[PDB]
């Protein structure tokens, strides 16, 4: 029953901010770690930003170092990720995802939202 | 970081047939390589980790394996719910997708 | 973590130790590891 | 040999101020951690707050979140939990809880005090 | 929170039987669950801790096993003084309680 | 050749403060922890105090929390236990203790002072 | 914290004579428990450590085993000046030594 | 395809400063270690400084220590070494290098500047 | 510091030709030992690394060997778009490279 | 080649101060722990001191506690130990000392100097 | 700390013979015992660590053995530029080191 929603999506000017949330239950949110994965429609997806699940360090990939800032909050069970400097290749549908128990993959991928600029 | 690659881009197949999908990388890895599915417009759930084990829910249909560069996903008696568009992955570095491979019904 | 362990340990080794090793590392893995196992 | 005692029970007027003790002997009471457990009698158990075995860190169930103050005093082997602003809710049987040694789980329950709006 | 149930509710066997008492819960743990047992008008005092481990002073007739979302409490050769209504409890997010299910004469 | 000596015993009202010591020799006393044990005549001992080797950590028993206090001194060899506003039941025998290398026990005993009320 | 039980509280062996001494806990540890000796107005020193294991400058005839909340000290051909009382500790938690027991002559 | 540029050569006057940059692209430059390796013209190479992913810690070698700085600015993927107290041993053509996935050696390495004194 | 020592400081071979190349260090590592290859004014490339594993991209003809204090690089085959100088290194302590090992037209 | 020297050593008065410094070179002195061992002559040796490779951490014998300072300067490659109240007893012949890479023994030594009190 | 003994104090052999030399210790050890050699006059170099290994440069003629609480340096085919006094010493605390053996011409 781990289910997983998105919201905060939107269009936004270029050089805007947008702040994105993942709300979480069906799962102990404190226990597994996040991910945000994109995916330009069309295309194949990137990974983006990961978060242990204690929150203690992060890491992004290159193509949005310096920009995206990935926090969690484990008291309501809600993941964010805040994208400074939006620019225009970063149109694509964000996800939510989570961590697998066994080898650190992704198994079940939250609906998303869609992000225009 | 690791690069992936996926052959054939476009394949076609009737109901009760039989598939392979083939994954290429650099970087020999022979053990973190998952696969995936994505029904057009669905988010996209896991279909089979450790290129040899099934996930929980996943009929037995599915099977993978491989090693070194070279690994391949068979899916025996292909039904029409299983036509969506296949994925690849790895761990060994940064998770980077391959660019996605569809089953088109013959 | 509420549900951390909130009991004392003072059964933790309290002598000094002065032979470890005291030389430098500069060929350790200074590579990321953003693969190591992120759950709990 | 874990002997636990609870007091400071009775009745008070709705929105009113109350305060419990709970003493405790048999065992190393200045390190060890504290909970305070309470039960609806007819009903089953919901836990309220946790004391750190130092001190320094403290949790509360979210009904009882901003009301209810958590204390120790490790000289005397004592146990407080200030309550404020109690309400009809509020009655029930409160038990004062020892942490295992193992897992933060809970071992041995005093005999507790009635608390009536 | 954790959300925690029991079943059955109630239950009624005699001397000497042999009885199970299920815990079901969502959040999946696997790992951390208890059991309880209070008398009517007495504290509660800890039977099972880790969901397979004895706490000192309970005698061998008591034994619980599960993983994941299924937990059960086995009990063998029932005595007198274990008549008393035994609880459930989680760890591994905000400590819940169960609602309780007691055993009764039949 | 592990030698230990222990100073400053004999009798004391109560609710006094009395002042122990302990010099340590043939071993490398700043790199060791110590502890203070005590034996109450015609009884088994009971744990009192650690301390660890630089002085930063320090625990108590229960019966002793907040009464006593343990201190070090490096650089004169020498061990130190401060007791203030002592109590009939605390007469005993006080012992200066070693802990071992490997596994923190006890290992060599110094002969003690006896204190009494 | 962790208490501890020692029995026979007093013994009577002659010279040469092989004996136990059983050191019962709860809570096993099975890992970290002593064995001790004190003479008469003289400070104890150690004489086994981790329950299996002789302090230096012990002699042979010491041997100590036991696991979980049982443990034994095993002394073989007794001599006279091992005539004294053997106390008992554990490090698990809180040190907290036995109640001592006595060896004397028969 | 990571490629590896290095600039700021020329020549320098002995006892002056000079610094040089090293921009990467094509691998996450955020999650790797850097190297400067130099080589003296019709010589064997001599490693000079290792600067680890996050950019915490750092070493040198012997003949450059307290000299040399090497620092990195993971935002815009870019390597630097701030040169101070240059020396006529000094001269050599100076290669930028990435740190190998598995095993701490150097995999790939920029065409290198020309540092003359 | 780790000091690099390499045999024959300059060797001749004609194409198709089979050439062996040494590499003895001290203070014995056994496991951390590369290979390079530098052609006149291009940057060097990592050729093999563990001592017995190739990088990726490099053809099969490479092979190295080696433990202790002594290691080799075997070229079989070779040809015209090898002739380099193959240098040595070194992981165990602070790297320290040989002093370049040319290959010349016979 | 590794080569270490001595200086600073003579004759001086008891309970003076005396300060011994230990060139190195030949080896990568910034990162390897550094050590005192002294020998009196004719007799047995006995250690006196050790620094981490950074300086963060520093240890000595039981007989010279308090009494003794070592310090480093990796820029320079020069070890120090400071002397404080010297006593009759500490004429010795004073070495230098190097840590072995893999285990922290003494793997070469200087020619040492020669004090007296 | 730990205490550290040797035997003999002093030994008497000519060229070309085998000499052993016992070096015992308290508080077992078993891995980090080394052995040395200290010329008249000139700075003590470091002959075998871990009690079996050799460091670079001494030839194969050293040779040390031995666990627990003793342990032995054995030369073969004493040589006359190996007539010095061979100490001892360990790291598993502060590092003793022994009184030291002088080996003679007899």
């Amino acid at each position: 029953q781990v289910q997983l929603v998105e919201s905060g999506g939107g269009v936004v000017q270029p050089g805007g901010s947008l702040r994105l949330s993942c709300a979480a239950s069906g799962f102990t949110f404190s226990g597994y770690g996040m991910h945000w994965v994109r995916q330009v429609p069309g295309k194949g997806l990137e990974w983006v930003a990961i978060i242990w699940f204690d929150g203690s360090q992060k890491y992004y990939a290159d193509s949005v170092q310096g920009r995206f800032t990935i926090s969690r909050d484990n008291s309501k069970k809600t993941l964010f990720l805040r994208m400074n400097s939006l620019r225009a290749e970063d149109t694509a549908v964000y996800y939510c995802a989570k961590v697998h128990d066994d080898e650190p993959t992704q198994d079940y991928w939250g609906q998303g939202t869609l992000v225009t600029v | 970081d690791i690069q992936m690659t996926q052959s054939p881009s476009t394949l076609s197949a009737s109901v009760g047939d039989r598939v392979t999908i083939t994954c290429r990388a650099s970087q020999g890895i022979s053990t973190s390589l998952a696969w995936y599915q994505q029904k057009p417009g669905k988010a996209p759930k896991l279909l089979i980790y450790k290129a040899s084990s099934l996930e929980s829910g996943v009929p037995s249909r599915f099977s993978g394996s491989g090693s070194g560069t070279e690994f391949t996903l068979t899916i025996t008696s292909l039904q029409p719910e299983d036509f969506a568009t296949y994925y690849c992955q790895q761990y060994k570095r940064y998770w980077t997708f391959g660019q996605g491979t569809k089953v088109e019904i013959k | 973590n509420p549900n951390a362990n909130p009991n004392a340990n003072p059964n933790a080794n309290p002598n000094a130790n002065p032979n470890a090793n005291p030389n430098a590392n500069p060929n350790a893995n200074p590579n990321a590891n953003p693969n190591a196992n992120p759950n709990a």
